């Protein structure tokens, strides 16, 4: 078969394939066009994406996750140790080098992060040659703009160990700038901003176009910043409503808890297309039927804070790059959490007016611009 | 009796299925877990046996979460009384279920 581009994202992952002049995003065995990167590993088996994420509140201990904050990294990385606190799986030292630990088929076992990323590589392969129906080996896969060496070699290991031959290891905003055909667009030296919120974590990247040629400026951003917190914000508005409403307290009842908690994920989302989100969880607590709404204002409101902190990595950038935001000629926005119409205008009103590149979804844009990459380097 | 009533209804037919479907599940557990406590294991053997049942005592859990989840993305306007009434019954009657999965789960791996 042909050459495709993978996103190996650190929550979810994304794979394209450029056919009959554009770019089509395969979806999954469980019809997603974004994979969980998720490795499960049980009594009788080993699961992966979905089928893994599916089971992560029956065996949380032995699913593991977010490999790519590990990827390329030493034990006693700040990173590592930082992350090592949030995750249920367990983290061990092997001669300075992070392995995780978990249970499978009834003995301890032990994988490096690129053994666990290759499972994840072996998956969007498999979805590739699904879609297809023909084999795919050739891949273009994507890595942050402030990976190292060894986090880019990692990367490359992942892909070999998975059985793909990588055409290339790209950067992540060089990918979406590509998704827009940044690089085709006649004229002088172009000054792009990528502005990357989704997968739990945030990056701002400034790249310079020149006849084709990419140069990374400056990268900047908070690496766990994301859609969580935004749903947190909304999750405390909620379990002090309920409180205001009823003088109950649902906060230690973890099933009541996860019901406001998705309805609150699904009524984000609702605000980006519609100015109000309505909420009916039947017996959320005691019994207690809890029917409420929200305002598209009422959520920028709780959210104001982290929403205008996305600018401080604007103002980082720039500053590094050595240019002003007049200067800027291009804003590609990537990451699910750029769909929020708030983050959409205080980017825009900051660069006073400028039309910011969101047609391709935030989501698949990464994915998109390493599947142009994969059948240009065919 | 609108018609656009029937679309939710239909929704809540297919939830309630579903809901048969673990609740089965569930009921198999509970002719385990007899099976064991009246049954002809060694007592050391039993603590073992009763055990093994956690992967899919936690599984019916999770699926009735799942279906929870499903229930609360409906709304039901006031008008749609028979469905408010279906969408009532049916997460009492899940939430009963979680009650009695709490209760394998309070007689396994103490
Ligand atoms: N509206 C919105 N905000 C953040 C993340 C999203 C992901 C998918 C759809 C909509 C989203």
């Amino acid at each position: 078969g042909p050459a495709v581009g993978i996103d190996l994202g650190t929550t979810y992952s994304c794979v394209g394939v450029f056919q009959h002049g554009k770019v089509e995003i395969i979806a999954n065995d469980q019809g997603n066009r974004t994979t969980p990167s998720y490795v499960a590993f049980t009594d009788t088996e080993r699961l992966i994406g979905d089928a893994a994420k599916n089971q992560v509140a029956m065996n949380p201990t032995n699913t593991v996750f977010d490999a790519k904050r590990l990827i390329g990294r030493r034990f006693d990385d700040a990173v590592v140790q930082s992350d090592m606190k949030h995750w249920p799986f367990m983290v061990v030292n092997d001669a300075g080098r992070p392995k995780v630990q978990v249970e499978y088929k009834g003995e301890t076992k032990s994988f490096y992060p690129e053994e666990v990323s290759s499972m994840v590589l072996t998956k969007m392969k498999e979805i590739a040659e699904a879609y297809l129906g023909k084999t795919v080996t050739n891949a273009v896969v994507t890595v942050p703009a402030y990976f190292n060496d060894s986090q880019r070699q990692a990367t490359k290991d992942a892909g070999t160990i998975a059985g793909l031959n990588v055409l290339r290891i790209i950067n992540e905003p060089t990918a979406a700038a590509i998704a827009y055909g940044l690089d085709k667009k006649v004229g002088a030296e172009r000054n792009v901003l990528i502005f990357d919120l989704g997968g739990g974590t945030f990056d701002v990247s400034i790249l310079t176009i020149e006849d084709g040629i990419f140069e990374v400026k400056s990268t900047a951003g908070d690496t766990h910043l994301g859609g969580e917190d935004f749903d947190n914000r909304m999750v405390n508005h909620f379990i002090a409503e309920f409180k205001r409403k009823h003088k109950k307290d649902i906060s230690e009842n973890k099933r009541a808890v996860r019901r406001l908690r998705t309805a609150c994920e699904r009524a984000k989302r609702t605000l980006s297309s519609s100015t109000q989100a309505s909420i009916e969880i039947d017996s959320l607590y005691e019994g207690i039927d809890f029917y409420t709404s929200i305002t598209r204002a009422r959520f920028e409101e709780l959210n104001a804070d982290l929403f205008r902190g996305t600018l401080d990595p604007v103002e980082k950038a720039l500053r590094d790059a050595k240019l002003d935001k007049s200067q800027i000629h291009d804003i590609v926005l990537v990451g699910g959490s750029t769909r929020i119409p708030k983050i959409q205008k205080l980017l825009q009103d900051f660069f006073n007016g400028k039309e910011l590149n969101k047609s391709i979804n935030p989501d698949e844009a990464v994915a998109y611009g390493a599947a142009v990459q994969a059948a240009i380097l065919s | 009796n609108s018609p656009q009533e029937e679309v939710e209804l239909k929704k809540l037919k297919h939830l309630e299925k579903s809901v048969e479907k673990i609740a089965d599940q569930l009921e198999e557990l509970n002719k385990e877990l007899t099976g064991i406590q009246q049954g002809f294991l060694p007592k050391d053997l039993q603590a073992e046996a009763l055990c093994k049942l956690d992967r899919r005592v936690k599984a019916t859990i999770e699926q009735f979460m799942k279906i929870l989840e499903e229930i609360d993305t409906l709304i039901l306007p006031e008008n749609f009384k028979d469905s408010r009434l279906k969408r009532k019954g049916l997460v009492k009657k899940v939430q009963a279920f979680l009650a009695e999965c709490d209760t394998v789960e309070q007689n396994i791996c103490q």
